[PDB]
RNA sequence: CAGAAGAAGCGCACCUAAUUUCGAAUCCAGCAUGAGAAGC
């Protein structure tokens, strides 16, 4: 604790017991041009949605158009080889439902 | 608030020890070369810093910012291109009276599917636009039975005269939904009749109904809500 | 907020919509660890960190009294806690101090365990 | 009448719960879909009436005490103006001094209201014999009200208190018999200046 | 009045249980990965109704007996008024004197339902012609309600408790002569007072 | 009606029994033990299906007779409601007057199943091919299953016993021609009075 | 020929178009294909739909012994004295249908349209008094109208 | 003003002749035009494409369309959880209309089932096969119509969808 | 820095997870009070 106090750092002991971080997400549209078709105040809009630190920002092409001119193991084989490979080895009966469930379901939890 | 000034307001709440521009205390929030050591002077480094100087203090391990109703996305996989954490996404915000929702293309054929039905299932047909017969006296006599036995009820008395007020041919509709005998369930709409009976009975009085009804649908509006208002005072 | 409860060790972390818990174990009173589990409350996911008795001794404990709804953990850290919790039955039925959970707990216990590796973000 | 005291109530629900459209165009329009809608604002959010609920409360809680309370709610039955409920809730000469808000749901019905198929059951054959659809509001959705006694008394948040615990006990509203409108009230109370607004 | 009497039931689960989703929303979302949705609160608890296993046990056990109870299980069928069913669950002129409320478990949906294969088996061929997916309620796991009577009379409590019997031999819920809801109550009764709330 | 037939069902094994395990969980916690677990209740009790082999049984046997039956083992078959098997086990709308309770065993996982290594044996190098491990019911394990049945019938204990035949030279659960489910049931029928709880 | 009677103010912008949706109904003319809103529908419903719519004996003395004491327990009133008036100045039949109406205790509540009394009365007191309101009203339709107005006069000043 | 909306299903409101309808008044340069859901489903695959880019159904005549479905409904096929699913699918786009008659329609390699509801009444293999097939035609028939009269061909044979 | 108690191998696969009926009916929609006061 000292040595971390040292480096600037606040340390709470568990022998003891503040500020209020909250995420929020912004609009950054503008929500103006706006009509209620089903009883509801609706907008169509088309949007780049990005993820901050501490901040969900919602951004029109405006956005990606800054940024873009701002900005601007495992074995490899083509989709359509994929696709045949377990085509033929489903016909041949090597991959199975069942196989694949738990191939889907391993894959779920990682690579 | 308890507020101390320095050579700068520290201002010391329970949401924060906040400071406009060194303080001994513990700093949370820093609203702000010669920069850089200021910072490094304070003890317990600021949470957040609010100011080509903010590249060099995020590498200095320092967060910063540079400066209604709840926003609440609904709709997530995103991506890394152009550096940011991104995807692209359109939809619809809805500003509700407390929040402003951000949803989807689904939601709205959700709501798409939900008006069209009630839109199409507005106008049948011939709106407000081959009858058995029966003399005044026989209607009558069984819309009176069969309003004792609760068969003809208020109810239906009322529903038929809002349908026969949109035409013969939309009371006509109700009159053989009502008595229609589903086949999967051998049974009708009529309410079933009250006191002790036999289901050949039963559906003789069912029939009746139906034949009661119909024969009315020929006669003129007035004589209908004439001959209807002695038994539903309202309609 | 995050409260530090620790006999027993755990982090629960109520979000505001979750009870969610970090690392229930104990290294080494049957009593005081069970009214110490009964303070918890009601808890929606039991995180594992690593597969030592000292942050994973409690977790069958915790669906005997039926506080946990999902226990996440890493895929090897689970078939560890399988040697982990038969091993720790056997020890203490065997030292004939009275079993703080049973092996039905263990069973049901990996019942509702899910598992997921590293740099693999869920969103419960 | 220098002070008011503002109740706010937030309302849980720990069951279904329904409470039936009154609007008869909104009713007829729903019922082309759904056989008992549930009452709704045209903001789409529900509506239940609470000062009924709070009064019949009331009546019967110190009815059962042994007091000077009327029966408001036996057919067209006059408040005598004298009762402990006719002065927080009413009678034919002077207004109620707790003007009770509706319970309005901070969601809306996408989120809240859902369509169930209710059934009767013939007892020996024991196969669905009716089948119906009605509108129900979710368990965990949150309602706000704000009562706000003018002129108020000691002993009126006590009786407001003892009446969310009556109606937490029997139902707020709707089928109350089979199980519906269990529900949990949180009280915010506060004593608020009348020439608060004056600034 | 004066008094009301509260029945505290508790079930334990013997056989499974199936109680299925009434919910349109909820039950069109659980088609998509279960054939067989089981009730359930939006609060992620299991939802019997009880009212009707109530009623449609003591008018099974009445009409037996030959003492007069109406039929409320034919379909459409008028509640007569008069009968004892009808004092203590309902008419159409008088509410349900008994407000039964659902049976809500202990236990959270990950906790006490599973999902189950159930099968069509060809006589024949002893060959599965059928699978479907069905959420089912463990064995064990514990539902709480509690029947308010209010106006309370002499034999409330034990026609319940009787019935209470009837819903242990016969069952509660769905798939009732596949072995499906065989269940156990507890009672605890007390005659609370009407006017305990007001403090 | 005013009877009601209990019949109380007490089956013994003559073999070992296998009833695979229908819950998801269940299964997938037990993949890395026994590839074929057993239909354990969460009450630690084997748990078989009984309402299916008993209509099965009276099926297969009412057609080699030549009395009027349907087949409801057929896929997405529809039961005709006339037949017998119909009447005690149920229609499409008119529901079986034979609730049949599963058969629960009398003891616990721990004294009655145990795990088993099965085997396929390549014909030409007698080796063993594959290995693989399954629960098993052990001899002599005792379940019990109660089956009500609502307006009896002169020929509805006959019919159930005759189908208990069935069930005793053919087998219950799965792997029935490996030998797996030969069992003996012992019947004790009464009548009981549908009013029998009232009092 | 097309006319838009749905208002056009309100208008998002998606997809570089300005588009809105919008729930109305397409209407046929002798050559106006018009896309009418919600509110003319209900309109033209509200419209045709109206259109077609559209197209005994007792003393004097104790009479007033009568209506004091139904004045006084509250089942006779000014509203049921005033109604009684404007259907005595429309005429006999409809003045008796009125009577009959509000005596009228309807088969499925048991249930009459009069004031109830106040006070700690029974069932069939209560009965017997709305049988006397019944009787008394009707003995009072066979009266002059001087003498009926004299008589309502006492308790209903404006009429 | 330009309807890019078919002017049929117009029924007789009294003396007014109309049609229930839900589109989109796209306003654009002179057209202000009054366009429907699928040039809506258009524009968001439109969207929805060109945003990430930055990072044959056989003819049946109407009335034996009525008349197959008809004869289905009578003999158990196209029952009304069939139709209900199936205008479930239908207005979330034809394509995935085409997905759910092929998922019902398609015989299991193993098992030999089609997803339908058998056929009530004595038939013949063939003929049960014959007549699974004409529900695949029909329905996927069916699925060309536009949105207002794939509605009223199956509201008479199911009224709440 | 946390648990520990005559050989050998194996302890795995596959299918199916759908279908159908019902989604109505009924009662009620009243009553009461106040019709004045004051300035210019
Ligand atoms: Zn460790
Ligand atoms: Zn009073
Ligand atoms: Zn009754
Ligand atoms: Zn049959």
């Amino acid at each position: 604790a000292k040595r971390i106090i040292s480096k600037k750092i606040r340390v709470e002991l568990p022998e003891n017991y503040e500020i209020l971080i909250e995420k929020k997400v912004v609009l950054n549209i503008n929500t103006d041009n706006m009509c209620n078709f089903a009883s509801y105040r609706l907008m169509p809009f088309s949007g780049f949605i990005v993820e901050k630190d501490d901040r969900i920002e919602i951004n029109d092409k405006n956005w990606f158009d800054m940024i873009w001119n701002e900005e601007y193991a495992l074995p490899d084989m083509s989709h359509d080889k994929i696709i045949e490979n377990i085509e033929y080895l489903f016909n041949i009966k090597i991959l199975s439902k069942n196989r694949i469930k738990e191939f889907w379901e391993e894959f779920c939890k990682g690579q | 608030t308890k507020i101390t000034f320095y050579n700068s307001v520290f201002i010391e709440t329970h949401n924060g020890n906040y400071l406009f521009s060194m303080p001994d205390g513990n700093v949370d929030y820093l609203i702000l070369d010669e920069l850089i050591d200021y910072i490094e002077r304070l003890k317990y480094t600021p949470y957040k810093v609010f100011l080509i100087l903010a590249k060099r203090i995020i590498s200095k391990k320092i967060r910063v910012e540079l400066p209604k109703k709840v926003v609440l996305n609904i709709n997530d996989n995103m991506c890394n291109f152009a550096s940011y954490r991104l995807m692209p996404f359109s939809g619809f915000i809805v500003e509700k009276d407390d929040r402003i929702e951000i949803n989807d293309k689904n939601w709205f054929d959700m709501i798409w599917n939900e008006e069209y039905n009630k839109m199409r299932s507005q106008i049948v047909a011939e709106d407000f636009s081959a009858l058995p017969d029966m003399s005044h006296d026989k209607i009558i006599e069984n819309i009176e039975y069969l309003f004792n036995i609760k068969i003809l009820s208020k109810n239906r008395i009322k529903e038929f005269w809002e349908e026969f007020c949109k035409g013969q041919k939309a009371a006509i509709k109700y009159i053989t939904q009502v008595h229609r005998k589903n086949p999967n369930t051998g049974r009708r709409n009529w309410n079933p009749p009250e006191g002790d009976f036999t289901d050949n009975e039963i559906e003789k009085l069912y029939e009746t109904a139906y034949n009661t009804l119909l024969s009315l649908i020929k006669y003129d509006k007035n004589k209908v809500y004439n001959i209807l208002i002695n038994f539903n005072p309202k309609l | 907020m995050i409260k530090f409860i620790g006999t027993g060790s755990a982090f629960l972390l109520e979000t505001g919509n979750a009870k969610i818990l970090i690392d229930c174990g104990i290294e080494q009173n049957n009593e005081i660890i069970e009214k110490k589990i009964n303070e918890i409350g009601k808890a929606d996911i039991c995180i594992l960190t690593h597969a030592h008795l000292a942050a994973s001794g409690l977790v069958p404990l915790l669906v005997k009294k039926r506080k946990v709804n999902k226990i996440i953990s890493t895929p090897a850290t689970k078939e560890l806690c399988r040697l982990l919790f038969n091993d720790f039955q056997r020890i203490q039925e065997e030292n004939n101090d009275i079993p703080l959970y049973s092996y039905d707990d263990i069973e049901s216990s990996f019942e509702i365990w899910d598992e997921i590796d590293d740099r693999n973000t869920i969103e419960l | 009448a220098k002070t008011m005291k503002k109740i706010y109530v937030t309302m849980k629900t720990l069951s279904p719960l329904y409470t039936g459209e009154v609007r008869r165009e909104d009713k007829e329009a729903a019922q082309k879909r759904v056989n008992f809608p549930v009452r709704k604002t045209a903001t789409n959010k529900v509506l239940i009436p609470f000062k009924g609920a709070l009064r019949s409360a009331l009546e019967i809680m110190l009815k059962a005490k042994g007091e000077n309370v009327c029966d408001t709610g036996e057919s067209r039955a006059r408040p005598c103006g004298r009762c402990v409920t006719c002065s927080l809730f009413g009678s034919m000469g002077r207004a109620g001094r707790a003007s009770v808000d509706f319970l309005i749901s901070n969601d809306t019905k996408e989120q809240i209201v859902r369509e169930s198929t209710h059934l009767r059951i013939e007892r020996q054959t024991k196969s669905a014999s009716d089948t119906f659809k009605g509108e129900e509001v979710i368990e965990g959705a949150t309602f706000t009200a704000t009562i706000t006694i003018s002129n108020p008394q000691e002993k009126d948040l006590s009786l407001i208190q003892s009446a969310l615990k009556f109606i937490e006990e029997n139902g707020i509203g709707g089928w109350l018999n089979k199980g519906y409108g269990r529900v949990s009230f949180e009280v915010k109370s506060e004593d608020v200046a009348t020439d608060r607004f004056l600034k």
